[PDB]
C-alpha cells in the first residue's frame, strides 16, 4: 500500500494524460478529439523536453559540486597555512 | 496451432515485435503457458497490455487473474501533500532545540541592527526556525530589556518590512488572549508599538476583552 | 485550428501589439503552449521574467512558467527570478519553495534559505580527554533527540553525564564570519569554555528540554526531583553570568511561561 | 541498473521520441482523413505507440529521480566538507583573535 504509493512518485500528470489520450480515442467532434490529442502530444513532448532538461541541470550542479569540493580542498590548504600562521 | 506457430515465431524490430505480441493477446481476449516458455520486457508488456484492455468485462478479469499466476484515496492523498508540499517550519519551541536556544542567546548578549539582522536570517535558513516564533520571541525580548528601546525599534521596522503588516497584530492578539480567560509589561509593549505608528489602534482594539 | 497555434507563435514574437492581434478558452489553452515553447527557446539558447509579466499583465501559467523556469536554471537565474517574485507581490508557488528548498545545501545558501522561508511566511602533543569530549557531544545528541530519554540505560547514562559536566561547569567558574551551527573542535576544544554565550547555548538547551518534560510519556518521582533540583542549579548558574545574570534569568523564565501558552497549540 | 544508465549516456532518445510522435500524428490524420480492418490496425498500432510513450515517460522520470537523488548525495557531501572547512576556519580565526 505505502510502498507503492511512493513508488508512483510529474508521474501522475503524464499517466492523466496517456489515460485521457486513451479514453478519447476509444471514445473515437473527431477533429476536436484529435487536435485535444495533438495538445495531449504537445504537452508530453514538452515534458519530455522539462525531464532532459533536469537531467541537464543535475550534471550542471554535479560539476559544480566537483568544482566546490575542489575549493574545500584549496580551503584546507589554506587553513594549513593560516594553522601556520597561527 | 496458428497460435502456437506465431508465438514460436516471435532496439527498433525488437520493440515492434514486442507491441506486435501484445496487441496479437489483446486481440485474443492458456495464454500464460506460451508466456512463460519464453522475461522482464515481457512482464512489462503484459503489464501495459492489461492497462489498455482495461482502459479498452468478466472475460477481461478472469484474463488479468490468470495472467497474474476509497481510503487508498485519501491516503495518497496525505502522503503526496505530505511528502511534496509540506510547510515544516518548526514552530513550537522545542523541535528546534539549537535554533531557539542560540536566538535568545544573540537576543541576552551585551549591549548594529543589521548585523544582527543577518544573523537571525542565517539561524532561520540553518535550523528552520518559524520567522513568526522569532518575531515573538524578538517581542519578549523586547518586553525584558526596556532599556535599549529604539534598538528593537529599528529592529522590529527591519524585519517586518519582509513580512506582512498584520503578522505584529495578530501577534499581540494572541499574547493578550492568552490572559484572558496581563501584567504591565505587556501593556507597555503594545503602548510603545502603537507609539512608533508600527500597528494601528483597530486590530489591537478589537484583539481586546471586554 | 492549428492554424490559430501559427498565428500565436506569430503574434507573440512590445505588449499592446499581441494585445491587439488577440482580438475562447482553447485559444487561450493553445497561447499558454505557445508561451511554454518560446520559454523552453529561451532556455535553451531575463527575458523570461519579461514575458512572464507581459502573460500576467494580459491576465494561471506564470505560475507553471516559474516552476518550470526555476526546475531549469539551477542557481543564478534562479537567485534573480526569485528576488523577481518578491517584487511580485498559487499552491505552485509552494511547490516552487519547497524544490528550492529541498534543492539548497544550507551550507552556503543559508540566506538564501532564510529569504525563501520569510516570503513564505509573509504569503499566509597536547593532553585532550577525548573522553570528556564524547561526554559532552553526547549530552548534545540528547539535547537533539527528547524520546531517547525515557529507556533506562539512556536515562542513566544522560545522568552520568550531564552531573560530570555540570560539576566541571561549577568547578571552572570563569568569574570574568559567523557560526551558525555548532563547532567539534577536537584541538581547540577550550575556547568554548571560555565563552559565557557558550554555557548560555548549553544551558538554555536544557531549559527547554526540562520544560517539555514537564509538559507512556511518564517519569519516575525521583527523577523529577532530580529535574527540578536541576533546573535550580541551572538558574544558580546563570545568575553567575556576570553580565545581568538576574536579568537574563528573568527574561528566560518570562519567555518560559509564555512557552506554556504556545504550548496550548493555538489552531483556532 | 546499468542499462538505465548506458540508455541515458547512450539526444538519440528525445529523437526516437519526436519520430514516433511523427508517427501518431500520422495516424490520426489518416484516421481523421478516413474500413474496420484499416481501422483495427491503425488503432493497434496507436495503443503500440501510446505503450512505448508510456514506457518512455516511466524511464525518464526514474532516471530523473537517480540523477536527483545522486545530486542530493553530492550536495551532501560538499556541505559535510565545507563544514569540516567551516570549523577549520573558525578554529584559525579564534586563535587570531586570542593571539
Amino acid at each position: 500500500d505505502d510502498e507503492v504509493i511512493r513508488k508512483r512518485l510529474d508521474d501522475r500528470r503524464i499517466n492523466l494524460l496517456v489515460k485521457s489520450f486513451i479514453k478519447w480515442c476509444n471514445s473515437g467532434e473527431g477533429y476536436s478529439q484529435y487536435q485535444r490529442m495533438l495538445s495531449t502530444l504537445s504537452q508530453c513532448e514538452f515534458s519530455m523536453g522539462k525531464t532532459l532538461l533536469v537531467y541537464d541541470m543535475n550534471l550542471r550542479e554535479m560539476e559544480n559540486y566537483e568544482k566546490i569540493y575542489k575549493e574545500i580542498e584549496c580551503s584546507i590548504a589554506g587553513a594549513h597555512e593560516k594553522i601556520a600562521e597561527c | 496451432k496458428n497460435w502456437e506457430k506465431s508465438g514460436r515465431g516471435e532496439s527498433s524490430t525488437y520493440r515492434d515485435f514486442q507491441q506486435a505480441l501484445y496487441e496479437l493477446s489483446y486481440h485474443v481476449i492458456d495464454i500464460s503457458e506460451f508466456r512463460e516458455d519464453m522475461i522482464l520486457a515481457d512482464v512489462f508488456c503484459i503489464l501495459d497490455i492489461e492497462t489498455n484492455c482495461l482502459e479498452e468485462f468478466t472475460q477481461l478479469v478472469l484474463a488479468c487473474l490468470y495472467l497474474v499466476s476509497q481510503q487508498f484515496n485519501q491516503k495518497s492523498v496525505k502522503i503526496k501533500t505530505k511528502l511534496f508540499y509540506k510547510q515544516q517550519k518548526f514552530n513550537l519551541l522545542r523541535e528546534e532545540n539549537e535554533g531557539y536556544a542560540k536566538l535568545i542567546a544573540e537576543l541576552g548578549q551585551d549591549l548594529t541592527s543589521d548585523l544582527i539582522l543577518e544573523n537571525i536570517k542565517s539561524l532561520i535558513g540553518c535550523f528552520n526556525l518559524d520567522p513568526n516564533r522569532v518575531l515573538d520571541v524578538i517581542l519578549e525580548v523586547f518586553e525584558c530589556r526596556p532599556e535599549h528601546d529604539d534598538f528593537f525599534i529599528s529592529l522590529l521596522e527591519s524585519y517586518m518590512s519582509m513580512c506582512e503588516p498584520q503578522t505584529l497584530c495578530h501577534i499581540l492578539g494572541f499574547k493578550f488572549k492568552f490572559y484572558q480567560e496581563t501584567p504591565s509589561s505587556l501593556y507597555r509593549v503594545a503602548a510603545v508599538l502603537l507609539q512608533f505608528n508600527l500597528i494601528d489602534l483597530d486590530d489591537l482594539y478589537v484583539h481586546l476583552l471586554p | 485550428l492549428p492554424e490559430a497555434r501559427t498565428r500565436f507563435t506569430k503574434s507573440t514574437r512590445n505588449i499592446k501589439p499581441l494585445l491587439s492581434t488577440f482580438s475562447e478558452n482553447e485559444k487561450k489553452c493553445t497561447l499558454d503552449q505557445a508561451f511554454r515553447g518560446i520559454l523552453e527557446e529561451e532556455i535553451i539558447n531575463n527575458v523570461l521574467a519579461i514575458i512572464s509579466l507581459a502573460i500576467g499583465g494580459v491576465t494561471s501559467t506564470p505560475f507553471v512558467l516559474l516552476g518550470d523556469v526555476l526546475d531549469c536554471l539551477p542557481l543564478d537565474q534562479c537567485d534573480t527570478i526569485f528576488t523577481f517574485v518578491e517584487k511580485n507581490v498559487k499552491n505552485y508557488l509552494l511547490r516552487m519553495c519547497n524544490d528550492l528548498l529541498r534543492r539548497l545545501s544550507k551550507s552556503q545558501n543559508t540566506v538564501f534559505c532564510g529569504r525563501i522561508q520569510l516570503f513564505l511566511a509573509r504569503l499566509f602533543s597536547i593532553p585532550i580527554d577525548y573522553n570528556l569530549y564524547r561526554k559532552f557531544w553526547s549530552l548534545q545528541d540528547y539535547f537533539r533527540n527528547p524520546v531517547q530519554c525515557y529507556e533506562k540505560i539512556s536515562w542513566k547514562t544522560f545522568l552520568k553525564y550531564s552531573e560530570e559536566v555540570l560539576a566541571v561547569f561549577k568547578s571552572y567558574k570563569l568569574d570574568d564570519v559567523y557560526f551558525a551551527k555548532f563547532l567539534t573542535s577536537e584541538k581547540l576544544m577550550d575556547l568554548q569554555l571560555s565563552d559565557s554565550n557558550f554555557r548560555r547555548h548549553i544551558l538554555l538547551q536544557y531549559l527547554i528540554l526540562f520544560q517539555y518534560l514537564k509538559g507512556n510519556y511518564v517519569l519516575t518521582d525521583e527523577q523529577s526531583l532530580w529535574i527540578e533540583d536541576t533546573t535550580k542549579s541551572v538558574y544558580q548558574l546563570l545568575s553567575e553570568n556576570p553580565p545581568d545574570g538576574e536579568r537574563f534569568s528573568k527574561m528566560v523564565e518570562h519567555i518560559l511561561n509564555t512557552e506554556e501558552n504556545w504550548n496550548s497549540w493555538k489552531n483556532e | 541498473s546499468e542499462e538505465a544508465e548506458v540508455d541515458l549516456r547512450d539526444y538519440e532518445l528525445y529523437k526516437y521520441t519526436c519520430q514516433e510522435l511523427q508517427r501518431l500524428m500520422a495516424e490520426i490524420q489518416d484516421l481523421k482523413s478516413r474500413v474496420a480492418i484499416e481501422i483495427e490496425e491503425r488503432r493497434i498500432q496507436s495503443c503500440v505507440h501510446f505503450m512505448t510513450l508510456k514506457k518512455l515517460n516511466r524511464l525518464a522520470h526514474i532516471r530523473l529521480k537517480k540523477g536527483r537523488d545522486q545530486t542530493h548525495e553530492a550536495k551532501q557531501k560538499v556541505d559535510a566538507y565545507h563544514l569540516q572547512l567551516q570549523n577549520l576556519l573558525y578554529e584559525v580565526m579564534h586563535l587570531q583573535k586570542e593571539i
